[PDB]
């Protein structure tokens, strides 16, 4: 399993390793925090649908 | 015309009371209000039941 962590490194040379995983081209235009916005914002969207539950009893929805 | 009027009004009241109209007066025969909110103790209603299939 320790040799399985280095599988993608054996097929590559050192120059290919650096150009692949180290020298990632700079691109600072992405919306990285969209991952947190969709997850945490989903609580609010879930409440919109959850507030319309056809549960008859008010205290059941409580 | 006074007697003619009270004949019609006696029929009008009976007909108006016969219809299923929303409560217009504040208080019914008792002093209590005639609304859906005027339900006090004693508590004698169970949980609300769901829809039937
Ligand atoms: C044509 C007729 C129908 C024929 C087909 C019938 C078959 C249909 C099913 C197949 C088709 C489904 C299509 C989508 C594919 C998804 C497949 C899948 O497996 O998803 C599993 C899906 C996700 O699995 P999951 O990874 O476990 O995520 C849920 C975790 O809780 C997440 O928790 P978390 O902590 O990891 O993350 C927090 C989470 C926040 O999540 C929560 O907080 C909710 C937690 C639930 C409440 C907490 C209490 C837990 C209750 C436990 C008991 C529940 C058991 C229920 C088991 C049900 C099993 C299905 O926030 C987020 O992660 C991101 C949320 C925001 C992302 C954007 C979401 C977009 C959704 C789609 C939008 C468009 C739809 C239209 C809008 C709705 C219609 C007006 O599980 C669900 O069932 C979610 C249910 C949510 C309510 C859905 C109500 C709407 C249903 C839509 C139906 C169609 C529209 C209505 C048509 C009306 C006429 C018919
Ligand atoms: C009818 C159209 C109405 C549109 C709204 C009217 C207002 C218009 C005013 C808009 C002015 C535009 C100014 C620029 C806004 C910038 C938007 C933005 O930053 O998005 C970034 C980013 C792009 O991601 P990257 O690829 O990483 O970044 C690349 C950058 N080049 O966008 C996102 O994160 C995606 C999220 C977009 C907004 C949320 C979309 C969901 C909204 C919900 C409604 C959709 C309902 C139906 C969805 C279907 C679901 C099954």
């Amino acid at each position: 399993d320790f040799a399985e962590l280095l599988r993608p490194l054996r097929s590559l040379s050192f120059n290919q390793v650096v150009d692949r995983y180290v020298l990632i081209p700079p691109n600072h235009t992405f919306y990285r925090n969209w991952t947190y916005e969709k997850f945490l914002g989903g609580f609010g969207l879930s409440y919109l649908i959850l507030r319309e539950l056809p549960l008859r009893n008010f205290y059941a929805r409580v | 015309i006074e007697r003619m009027t009270e004949i019609a009004l006696h029929v009008f009241r009976k007909a108006r009371a016969g219809k299923v109209r929303p409560a217009q007066d504040v208080r019914g025969p008792d002093g209590n209000v005639n609304d859906f909110l005027e339900q006090r103790r004693p508590f004698e209603h169970p949980n609300p039941t769901g829809v039937t299939h």
